[PDB]
């Protein structure tokens, strides 16, 4: 199952 | 004997026109097992081979909204990396990310993954140790100190270390 990267660069 | 999980997921901005168009692509054991595409008449994940077939239609629904969700993230991110390469608007411009796992014979995480490359040329990558970043450059360094202070680390190694493992060994026992 794929994940969130979620934290903005 | 060791195995293998990995998303690669990337988002294109063609001339700077509409949406990115939005790709991920899972492997298991270097073989394709899904995949989704923002270009597709309706996106949705969809099972690359049989094994696949085994998931439940509350599967494909879910990991489809994470797909969305990764959508504007991605969005989002070029216009953030736009910013830090100060790059005209207009241009076309590629972001990707490769996360996943190796486990040994054991069943136990061997390896850890989660880097991203902004047009072709590396980014910022998870170090072996899971918990330090290599920055690839003076831009990179900024999202360094960002994720160093919100402890992005330990909140991808919470994924690397249980649901990446967990799904892995669900997905070779389907297989």
């Amino acid at each position: 199952s794929p994940s969130y990267a979620y934290h903005q660069f | 004997g060791p195995h293998s999980m990995r998303y690669y997921e990337t988002a294109t901005s063609r001339r700077g026109l509409g949406e990115p168009r939005y790709t991920s692509v899972g492997y298991v054991d270097d073989k394709e097992f899904v995949r989704f595409d923002s270009d597709a008449e309706n996106p949705r994940y969809e099972p690359q081979v049989p094994w696949m077939e085994q998931e439940g239609p509350e599967y494909w629904e879910r990991i489809t909204q994470i797909a969305k969700g990764q959508e504007q993230w991605f969005r989002v991110n070029l216009r953030t990396l736009l910013g830090y390469y100060n790059q005209s608007a207009g241009g076309t411009h590629t972001l990707q990310r490769m996360y996943g796992c190796d486990v040994g014979s054991d069943g136990r995480l061997l390896r850890g993954y989660e880097q991203f490359a902004y047009d072709g040329c590396d980014y910022i990558a998870l170090n072996e140790d899971l918990r330090t970043w290599t920055a690839a450059d003076m831009a990179a360094q900024i999202t360094r100190r960002k994720w160093e202070q919100a402890g992005a680390a330990e909140y991808y190694r919470a994924y690397l270390e249980g649901e990446c493992v967990e799904w892995l060994h669900r997905y070779l026992k389907n297989g």
